[PDB]
């Protein structure tokens, strides 16, 4: 059974960085993209970036890189992202979801609970 | 006459050196040798290369130097009746264009894709890999399911082949472009290569000849310093002497030498049109049959200290490691070695412009045959204008191998290289050698040895092409007749359809001779017996 | 980097009727003969569930009335019946470019 677990609600001031954890369970981890996705209050899903775990291989989007860095632990089968800079604007409910493979289309098939960084 | 001569000796010696020195020379010879008992594989593999292929190798190269012709003209000189020999020499050519060139389009696809900082089969992370992806080379805290994939096995069947988007022989599917690019360059390189003669194609080969195993040797250094390459070696070595009881085992012998020296497919016919008349093709053969054979056994060595080394990073024996072979042994095990290795963009660089290399070398040769036959048989047309004549070649080859750059090309890929290289070419080299052996006499071919080299062949060379030669291919022939192939290929059962299809090639193949006969003689005048005796008799000018 | 542009923006179907979202991309997102545009639904207040892991294929445990189509540049996501349940933000992500950028969402509602 697939578990993405994240963190709890987060709340930052101006100008720091936070760690967003998920933890994977379920399935082999070193082989699947994990995705960060962020969503705005009132706005839509907003891809981040994706980071494969395996190879250790980050991919960001383009307005994410320097603001959004991924990490992974296999130990702990664990995926960390750092928000750097935080401003308001970051201020959004992040998603860690984990990607299936390349023949299923590299769908986002399961999805953590979502961690809420409010930046104030 | 006026005929075109070889600029140099060397040029003429790397000529046949890369000819003879192909892809088979470093996939199929150790692949055979290790199934077929390793070491005591040696042991048939020198037999029948001394009394098989290499007697054939010197009899078409002193032919075709005596004679100065091609091989459709030159049966005006020997047997009339056998020129049909060779027009089917030219569609065996065809067909081997068809599926040969497509093979190095695959390692120049992966030449490019091997220019990155990471090479893209190295990891499971790429869009072409499926769930069934496991890291070849992974800690022993992950398992090896059954049905799991190698990053390099997905990256050579989906990624490059996108052999998934094909069902099979039936469904092909559409034409990748990045093969057809491919395959254009290397076609634009050949034809290149060899459109304005051997004056170009023997200074080519200096670079194409060589340059495989300047790559072979650092490939040897590099698989001998692995960890556990002395264990591939001695699998490779091992002599299982049970195995010569084994009819398989000399019968695989036979066809590996002869399909790795290459004679009777025109082409040492039509180097050596080009040689000196006095030129010593005795020792041009020798050199050349010994050099193909020690190249097998280096590539052979090169190939069995990477499987070894790959043997010992997964706790498995070589048989696991090989698979089943094909150009998924250079394609996915090896490069699956390079991935792994240190150096790997260079080592992967390196090796699969050796693969292009041994490719371009061999069909510069084959092309050339079917080129210097028509150019003597038709010069009335074709003498001047040469190089119009090989863009159509090369037009034709490229059109022939358009079916093998679809999703589904490996299999047609396979085909071909299963049925062209059937028992069409062997039953035409076996009539090639009867013609010049029997019809036009073992003393007349020993007289024009001698008029060309000053001494005239041993006794050895004589039974050899008189009746072992012959019988030689006529036991590969048999062999290859009374046991059809049950080709497979990616798990993918080939249908009985095909092989009535590869029956139909090889009869195409080979039924321009029959026909030929049959016109020869319905021509020809006179009662049955004048009407062959007239067209047996060699034509005097 | 691949856009994907969705229509309507807001979209309103009657309980039982058929509801159409639709997805442009301003480049082919079909390699090795897989689409490489997935459809997923979110709720509101909820993580998005995947709804098509591909042009076509359907997400494990989705219901049959939600199914793709399309391919290359056009993508579709069809409902029918629309249920009362199926009232949610859909959008596309494009997993063909190196960025996966997803779609601008298209709010079924029902009617
Ligand atoms: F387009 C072509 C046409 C012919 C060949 C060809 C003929 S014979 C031969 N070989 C046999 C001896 N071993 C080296 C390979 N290759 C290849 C490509």
């Amino acid at each position: 059974q697939v578990q993405l677990q994240q963190s709890g609600p987060e709340l930052v001031k101006l100008g720091a960085s936070v760690r967003i954890s998920c933890k994977a369970s379920g399935y082999r981890f070193s082989y699947s993209w994990m995705n960060w996705v962020k969503q705005r209050p009132g706005k839509g899903l907003e891809w981040i970036g994706r980071i494969y775990p395996g190879d250790g291989d980050t991919k960001y989007s383009g307005k994410f890189k320097g603001k959004a860095t991924l990490t992974a632990d296999k130990s702990s089968s664990t995926v960390y992202m750092q928000l750097s800079s935080l401003t308001s604007e970051d201020s959004a409910v992040y998603f860690c979801a984990r990607s299936a493979y390349g023949s299923e289309g590299f769908a986002m098939d399961y999805w953590g609970q979502g961690t809420s960084v409010t930046v104030s | 006459g006026e005929r075109e001569t070889w600029g140099k000796k060397v040029d003429f010696l790397l000529s046949v050196i890369g000819y003879a020195v192909d892809l088979g020379n470093v996939w199929r010879f150790p692949y055979i040798c290790y199934q077929n008992g390793g070491g005591a594989f040696l042991l048939p593999y020198t037999i029948m290369a001394i009394f098989g292929g290499i007697p054939l190798f010197y009899m078409e190269l002193a032919l075709g130097q005596y004679h100065r012709n091609g091989c459709i003209s030159i049966w005006r000189k020997i047997c009339p009746i056998f020129k049909g020999i060779g027009y089917a020499i030219c569609i065996i050519a065809f067909y081997i264009a068809s599926y040969y060139n497509t093979i190095m389009a695959w390692a120049l696809y992966y030449l490019i894709s091997s220019f990155t900082d990471q090479l893209p089969w190295t990891s499971c992370k790429n869009s072409w890999n499926t769930g069934n992806c496991t890291n070849y080379f992974s800690e022993d805290n992950i398992t090896w399911t059954l049905h799991s994939t190698s990053p390099a096995e997905e990256f050579y069947t989906r990624h490059v082949l996108q052999i998934h988007r094909s069902k099979g022989l039936q469904d092909l599917g559409g034409i990748s472009w990045q093969l057809a690019l491919c395959i254009m360059l290397i076609f634009t390189v050949i034809y290149f290569s060899i459109w304005k003669g051997v004056k170009t194609s023997g200074k080519v080969v200096w670079v194409t000849a060589t340059f495989p195993y300047i790559i072979l040797s650092v490939l040897l250094v590099r698989g001998a310093t692995l960890p556990g390459a002395w264990r591939g070696v001695l699998f490779y070595l091992k002599p299982n002497w049970q195995k010569l009881l084994e009819t398989g085992v000399w019968i695989d012998a036979a066809a590996q030498i002869f399909f790795s020296l290459g004679p009777g497919f025109g082409v040492l016919l039509a180097f050596a049109s080009y040689n000196k008349f006095n030129n010593n093709c005795y020792q041009d053969a020798l050199v050349t049959s010994v050099v193909n054979c020690m190249t097998s056994f280096v590539s052979g060595f090169v190939i069995f200290t990477v499987l070894g080394y790959m043997a010992e990073m997964r706790n498995e024996d070589v048989s696991e490691v090989a698979k089943d072979a094909g150009p998924s042994l250079l394609f996915i095990t090896y490069a699956e070695a390079i991935a792994n290795m240190p150096a790997s963009t260079f080592f992967a660089i390196i090796f699969f412009l050796m693969l292009i290399t041994l490719g371009l070398d061999s069909t510069f040769a084959g092309l050339e045959g079917v080129i210097t036959a028509v150019l003597d048989e038709f010069p009335h047309v074709w003498a001047k204008r040469r190089e119009r004549f090989v863009l159509a070649v090369v037009i034709t080859c490229f059109f022939g191998s358009l079916v093998t750059l679809t999703f589904g090309g490996a299999y047609v890929v396979k085909l071909l290289e299963e049925y062209a290289t059937g028992p069409a070419v062997l039953t035409v080299a076996l009539i090639e050698a009867v013609a010049v052996s029997w019809f036009y006499g073992i003393t007349q071919f020993c007289r024009d040895v001698k008029e060309m080299l000053g001494f005239s062949p041993g006794w050895f060379w004589r039974i050899c092409w008189v009746a072992i030669s012959p019988l030689f291919l006529l036991f590969i022939i048999c062999s290859f007749l009374m046991s059809p192939p049950q080709l497979r290929l990616f798990q993918y059962n080939y249908p009985y359809w095909s092989i009535i299809l590869g029956y139909c090639i090889g009869t195409s193949s080979f039924i321009c001779i029959p026909t030929y006969i049959a016109y020869r003689l319905i021509i020809t005048p006179g009662t049955f017996k004048e009407r062959i005796i007239k067209s047996i008799t060699p034509e005097t000018p | 980097d691949i856009v994907l542009t969705q229509s309507p923006a807001s979209l309103a179907v009657s309980l039982g009727q058929r509801a159409t979202i639709s997805c442009r991309a301003s480049e082919s997102v079909d390699n090795y003969g897989i689409s490489f545009l997935n459809w997923f639904q979110q709720k509101p207040g909820q993580p998005p569930k995947l709804l098509i892991y591909a042009a076509s294929n359907q997400g494990s445990g989705v219901p049959a009335r939600f199914s793709g189509s399309g391919s290359g540049t056009y993508f579709s996501l069809n409902i029918h019946p629309m249920e009362e349940d199926d009232t949610a933000v859909y959008f596309c992500q494009q997993t063909k470019g190196v960025s996966w950028t997803f779609g601008g969402g298209t709010k079924v509602e029902i009617k």
